[PDB]
């Protein structure tokens, strides 16, 4: 059985046990989102998506 | 109307809302080709490789 | 200028394979064994050096 | 969740050519693609990049 994926950015599929964590603003903290991994400060932000 | 779509590279302007406004195709034309080199949609006077 | 684009250079290369899997250092660190994880990361370390 | 499969029969060939056998979980993949069938012992080793 040969299982074929993609880890480009992991937008968004299998995403494996998923504890999660309330979110935080405007501290440096270690973030993980949806397998996009970084470390920053996070804002609310004006930008249009 | 039908087209019929094809490999090419665009070089794409988005406006400060994040909309795409503008696009230049490099293989149209010799001037498109020069924008697409200096990634610019205004091309000063001169020669350009 | 030239400082600019030297700058911007040193910048895009950082965006830059050498050969590794990823241009990201932590989608390599949480995604292989450090055995393989070492190869990629020396693949890496050559390229920006 | 991977518990199942490696709860599962003692694997012959088990070999993972791009993630780690055991971080398989803590990543998010995108398309995930399985293909089942059966193939003569020998011919497990054909089945590689
Ligand atoms: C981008 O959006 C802003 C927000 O209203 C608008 O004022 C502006 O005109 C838009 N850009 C263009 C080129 O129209």
């Amino acid at each position: 059985v040969v299982l074929s994926f993609e880890l480009l950015h992991a937008p968004a599929t299998v995403c494996g046990p998923k504890k999660s964590t309330n979110l935080v603003k405007n501290k440096c903290v270690n973030f993980n989102f949806n397998g996009l991994t970084g470390t920053g400060v996070l804002t609310e932000s004006n930008k249009k998506f | 109307y039908v087209g019929y779509l094809q490999p090419r590279t665009f070089l794409l302007k988005y406006n400060e809302n994040g909309t795409i406004t503008d696009a230049v195709d490099c293989a149209l034309d010799p001037l498109s080709e020069t924008k697409c080199t200096l990634k610019s949609f205004t091309v000063e006077k001169g020669i350009y490789q | 200028n030239h400082n600019a684009q030297a700058l911007n250079t040193l910048v895009k290369q950082l965006s830059s394979k050498f050969g590794a899997i990823s241009s990201v250092l932590n989608d390599i660190l949480s995604r292989l064994d450090p055995p393989e994880a070492e190869v990629q990361i020396d693949r890496l370390i050559t390229g920006r050096l | 969740d991977y518990s199942v499969i490696y709860n599962f029969a003692p694997f012959f060939a088990f070999k993972c050519y791009g993630v780690s056998p055991t971080k398989l979980n803590d990543l998010c993949f995108t398309n995930v693609y399985a293909d089942s069938f059966v193939i003569r012992g020998n011919e497990v080793s054909q089945i590689a990049p």
